[PDB]
């Protein structure tokens, strides 16, 4: 069904150039906005680029600007990212994510399997600490912090939560810090103030162990929090 | 014989109804204060369609609404911001009704093609798709209402109404008493009884489980074009091309009050109540919809526009606003 | 024949209804309307604030 | 101003608006015709010449036609007749021969009058078809005249009676600036498309002339 | 110099101002607010009304300021653009009227093929074509209008004479076709339309022809001007006030919109 596959990466000497592509199948690709998200080899997640539904609006990150470009060909159902003058730190893990924006939507719902690459102000998102010891079948809470209040004049507090079990791609859990994604156990529950946010987990099980992230969507650029992982003491 | 037995039955039932009522309802409720003059103002104008629009319906969130027009398209509006959420192209352009599911996951439309289509809003592919094509009727569809996520009631030109099972796709009940083309229906807030008006100039209440007519109301000189329940599910009002509006009581089986004026000579295309039931609204063929006090029976207010012709109107669940449509391809939100 | 028998059988069912008094029915309607007259905004205009349609 | 999510939503709404308007423009080019016969009239013959409403669409001389025939609808036409209020022209067919079957001419004439005088739908010209010529020809050379119309006061055959009943149909037309185009069909011709095309182009010219117009 | 009726002239000019602007803005409001008027040909009316608004609002006051005391008060700035912009506005009005007539003609004959090519894209193409041809006409090169004999003849002819001839031809053809198709009622209209066709081709000539006749007169041949030149100049301005009325009054559709807006 819905699935995104991507492979354009490989070992490239510094200063080189490369193109990345992810193929979209099983959904109306022409009606979605797409993002590129990069993950460093150790940890961390950071936004890279974004192209609108009709390719009428494009945004880039700071280090991205001037060297990378993003393009789509809706009849061909493919996303393109072009590398030029790649630096040393650009070596990381990549993903392409679909997203559609209308009233009551669920953006960043589905992520690809990723492809790796090897070579050779803004809102601040805060998470601490990076590890909390837990056991199956008992509660746990994770908190994330921001700089500016996320509550817009509409009443929508733009905070998102993601979980990445080891050895696989991340997936969406909570959108707008109050809703629940589709195909997700109901034990998860998100809440928070205008600047401070938390979670609740009830009847924690071995399937839920991994690392969690908080992301804000109030204004470009998109910023991620740090990673907090759970253990099985 | 035995046709005379039926008229005798009518005679004793009519005399019993006459005996069981005295008010009048001519001097009662004069104590309570008239609500005075009500002013309404256009707040938004949704101007997407390109032809006559024939029906509209609110969502339960009281923010989203759907409209159906003869150009063969369905539009989901964001009434707060006048944004279009979805545009749905219809298979058959001759649509005459639409309905919004209470869960917000489904929408239904039908019309002059005798079949009722169900559309799925929440898909994995990010587009709307057909789920079923309910095709049992013979005459044109006239109205649809969702009982729940998987049960829908319909009325058609077969002088009959039907109850369906969406997943199965088979008519699980039928109602066959009107002896005349039926035009509209509405569901009680109890969600177990409903009423339907027909071109036979009579209205009949049904039992969803029993499948049999219980009470028949009459005394209305011409066709019936619109019905809506009282908020508490204890009464209902009817429109007509008779230029007269009337309401009935289920437990009294009589007319209570009539809403007519000498200047108005034209049909009525839709009715609706306020959240408290104090204000009754109704659309007319004379290009504007009047507002009637529930029980004092006066034209308390009126609404400017449209060019022509007020064909459908509805009131949100919270009662915050009201919306109207017309043959000039415009929708107006009044508050 | 069968249609007439069906019609008379249907009219057999109208004898069971009670009915109630029209005066007290209207009293019930007006009582409910008075009870719920507070909340509907179209009857009692609301401030320019908290109005989704500014 | 408004946030990024609302910006994206507004972009989507604008895209929907543009697509919808383009589709409407593309749709407005074609011409729509209502087919409205009565009983055993040769409307089926016309269609074959080319459960609810049946839409037949075709192209003739780079012009796209959409023909609707509401035959299966057994409900009251007073309801739902207003749907085809913005239509170019209606196609009406009778016969000629049969008028002793009950009569047939009287029923067709009253239906024609009823649809020719309507509250709306009043300024739409009508194409009239008189099909089955040969049967009406034989019915007079064998069983004249009668006529079911009394006081006919005319000869026996043939254009006399034909023009008489025709003029009877062009009667009962209250309005000016609206025409009735008529024709005789033998149920075996192959140019009825041409006469339909000519009537349609005449209506188009009349409408164009209509605005300044300057009727 | 008057010192006694200058009040009368300025009041007349102001009345003309209000009449023109009111009529044209009414046209714009009616065309955009009414669904029934959403037809591709009404963009011609929109652009013509816009040109009328522009000329009325800004060209006329400077003309009134001139010769009310007899001296162009401002310096060289800005005569060399005031004159050119006046010419541009008036020529644009004339060519808009000519294009409207040509569109009618192509609509009333060869109805199908053109019916086919009536997309709003082509209408905008023709509108910008009219504006650019007006611009290229007016681009080359005490403030008084041009006198270069060679230039004056070419502009006046290519700005007035050809459009007038096209109007005459197409409207005569119309009249011929309408009369041919005429044969209660029908004879009653025949008298009805001819009047409303004679109005369209009449007002246009009785206003622009006199000035254009005398302007090219005394420019190449015998030169006998008079004081009536001011009257002709004024008439050429003034007709644009009635210009929308002529093209919109014969449309209930238009008229209905006007009635709704008025009441
Ligand atoms: Br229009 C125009 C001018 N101004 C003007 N005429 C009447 C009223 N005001 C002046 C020079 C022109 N030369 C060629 C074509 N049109 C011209």
């Amino acid at each position: 069904d819905v699935q995104l596959v991507e492979s354009g990466g490989g070992l490239v000497q510094p200063g080189g150039s490369r193109k990345l592509s992810c193929s979209a199948s099983g959904f109306a690709f022409s009606s979605f906005g797409m993002h590129w998200v990069r993950q460093a080899p150790e940890k961390g997640l950071e936004w890279v680029a974004y192209i609108s539904s009709g390719s009428g609006t494009i945004y880039y990150a700071d280090t991205v600007k001037g060297r990378f470009t993003i393009s789509r060909d809706d009849p061909k159902n493919t996303l393109f990212l072009q590398m030029t003058s790649l630096r040393s730190e650009d070596t990381a893990m990549y993903y392409c994510v679909r997203s559609i924006y209308y009233y009551g939507s669920s953006p960043f719902d589905f992520w690809g399997q990723g492809t790796t690459l090897t070579v050779s102000s803004d809102i601040v998102m805060t998470q601490a600490t990076s590890s909390v010891p837990v056991t199956p079948g008992e509660s746990v809470s994770i908190s994330c912090r921001s700089s500016k209040s996320l509550l817009h004049s509409n009443g929508n507090t733009y905070l998102y939560w993601f979980l990445q079990r080891p050895g696989q791609s991340p997936q969406l859990l909570i959108y707008r810090m109050s809703n629940l994604a589709s195909g997700v156990p109901d034990r998860f529950s998100g809440s928070g103030s205008g600047t401070a946010f938390t979670l609740t987990i009830s009847r924690l099980e071995a399937e839920d162990v991994g690392v969690y992230y908080c992301m804000q969507h109030l204004e470009y650029p998109l910023t991620f929090g740090a990673g907090t992982k759970l253990e099985l003491k | 014989q035995l046709r005379q037995e039926a008229e005798q039955l009518k005679n004793q039932i009519r005399d019993a109804r006459k005996a069981c009522a005295d008010a009048t309802l001519s001097q009662i409720t004069n104590n309570i204060d008239p609500v005075g003059r009500i002013q309404m103002r256009t707040r938004r104008t949704l101007r997407g369609h390109l032809a006559k629009i024939y029906a509209m319906h609110w969502g339960t969130d009281s923010r989203l609404l759907v409209s159906a027009s003869q150009d063969g398209k369905l539009i989901i509006w964001d009434s707060y911001t006048t944004n279009k959420v979805h545009a749905i192209p219809l298979r058959s352009s001759w649509v005459m009704t639409c309905a919004y599911a209470p869960s917000g996951n489904y929408v239904a439309c039908g019309g002059l093609d005798n079949i009722c289509s169900i559309y799925n809003l929440k898909t994995r592919e990010g587009n709307v798709r057909v789920s079923r094509e309910l095709a049992g009727h013979t005459g044109y569809l006239s109205c649809c209402r969702f009982l729940d996520d998987n049960q829908i009631v319909t009325s058609s030109g077969d002088t009959t109404c039907a109850l369906w099972d969406i997943e199965t796709g088979q008519q699980t009940t039928t109602f066959t008493g009107h002896t005349g083309d039926v035009m509209s229906l509405s569901l009680a807030p109890d969600t177990r009884l409903f009423v339907s008006g027909a071109c036979d100039a009579s209205a009949k209440l049904w039992d969803v489980r029993e499948g049999m007519c219980r009470q028949t109301f009459t005394g209305h000189e011409s066709d019936i074009n619109a019905i809506c329940f009282f908020p508490n599910g204890n009464a209902f009002a009817t429109g007509s091309d008779d230029a007269t509006c009337r309401l009935f009581d289920l437990r009294a089986d009589q007319e209570l009050m009539t809403y007519s004026h000498d200047n108005i000579i034209c049909g009525i295309t839709s009715v609706s109540f306020s959240k408290s039931g104090r204000l009754l609204l109704a659309g007319y063929d004379d290009f504007n919809c009047n507002v009637w006090d529930a029980l004092k029976a006066d034209r308390a207010g009126v609404l400017a526009g449209h060019d022509n012709r007020v064909s459908c109107l509805g009131v949100t669940d919270d009662g915050m606003a009201v919306a109207t449509g017309s043959w000039d391809s415009f929708l107006k939100i009044w508050n | 024949i069968a249609q007439a028998r069906k019609l008379v059988e249907q009219l057999k069912m109208e004898a069971n209804i009670d009915r109630i008094k029209v005066s007290k029915a209207a009293a019930d309607l007006m009582a409910y309307c008075e009870a719920h007259a507070k909340e509907d905004p179209l009857l009692t205009p609301v401030p320019a604030s908290e109005n989704p349609f500014r | 101003t408004l946030s990024a999510e609302e910006r994206a939503a507004l972009e989507r709404s604008k895209a929907i608006e543009k697509n919808l308007k383009e589709d409407g423009i593309s749709a407005a080019k074609d011409v729509k015709l209502l087919l409205l016969g009565a009983g055993e009239s040769g409307k089926s013959t016309i269609v074959k010449q080319m459960t609810g409403i049946v839409e037949t669409h075709f192209t003739f001389k780079n012009l796209h036609f959409r023909l609707f025939d509401v035959g299966g609808q057994r409900s009251e036409r007073k309801k739902w007749i207003h749907c085809f209020e913005d239509v170019t022209a209606i196609i009406f067919c009778v016969a000629l021969s049969g008028y002793d079957q009950v009569n047939r001419m009287h029923e067709s004439l009253m239906l024609f009058d009823s649809i020719c005088n309507n509250k709306f739908f009043i300024d739409t010209s009508i194409i009239l078809f008189l099909n089955k010529k040969d049967l009406f020809g034989e019915k007079i050379k064998k069983s004249p005249l009668t006529i079911c119309f009394p006081e006919y006061t005319g000869p026996n055959t043939y254009e006399d009676a034909a023009a008489y009943i025709q003029a009877q149909f062009e009667s009962k037309n209250r309005s000016p600036n609206k025409e009735i185009y008529c024709h005789m069909t033998c149920a075996t011709d192959t140019n009825n498309i041409q006469v339909v095309f000519d009537a349609v182009t005449d209506i188009i010219i009349a409408n164009n002339l209509r605005g300044c117009g300057l009727y | 110099y008057s010192l006694q009726v200058t009040l009368t002239l300025v009041c007349l000019a102001g009345l003309l101002m209000l009449l023109t602007v009111f009529g044209n803005v009414l046209v714009i409001i009616a065309v955009f607010t009414s669904r029934a008027l959403k037809a591709p040909q009404n963009l011609f009316l929109v652009s013509l009304a816009s040109a009328d608004i522009l000329v009325a609002t800004l060209v006329i006051p400077f003309s009134l300021a001139n010769e009310v005391m007899g001296y162009w008060y401002f310096g060289k700035a800005w005569c060399e653009i005031y004159l050119a912009l006046d010419v541009l506005f008036c020529t644009s009005s004339i060519v808009h009227l000519c294009a409207i007539s040509l569109d009618r003609y192509w609509s009333i004959t060869q109805a199908i093929e053109y019916n086919l090519k009536r997309t709003p894209r082509r209408i905008k193409a023709i509108i910008i074509t009219v504006w650019v041809i007006s611009a290229v006409i007016s681009f080359p090169p005490r403030c008084e209008i041009n006198d270069q004999k060679w230039y004056v003849i070419s502009s006046c002819i290519g700005s007035f004479f050809a459009p007038c001839l096209i109007m005459i031809l197409v409207y005569v053809r119309i009249y011929q076709i309408a009369k041919r198709r005429t044969r209660r009622g029908r004879q009653n209209r025949e008298k009805r339309f001819t009047f409303v066709l004679a109005v369209v081709i009449g007002v246009f000539v009785v206003c622009w022809f006199p000035f254009f006749f005398t302007y090219t007169l005394t420019a190449v041949g015998c030169s006998v001007p008079r004081t009536l030149f001011k009257f002709f100049f004024w008439f050429g301005y003034c007709n644009s006030s009635l210009n929308p009325v002529i093209y919109t009054i014969f449309n209930h559709d238009f008229r209905r919109a006007f009635k709704k807006i008025l009441c």
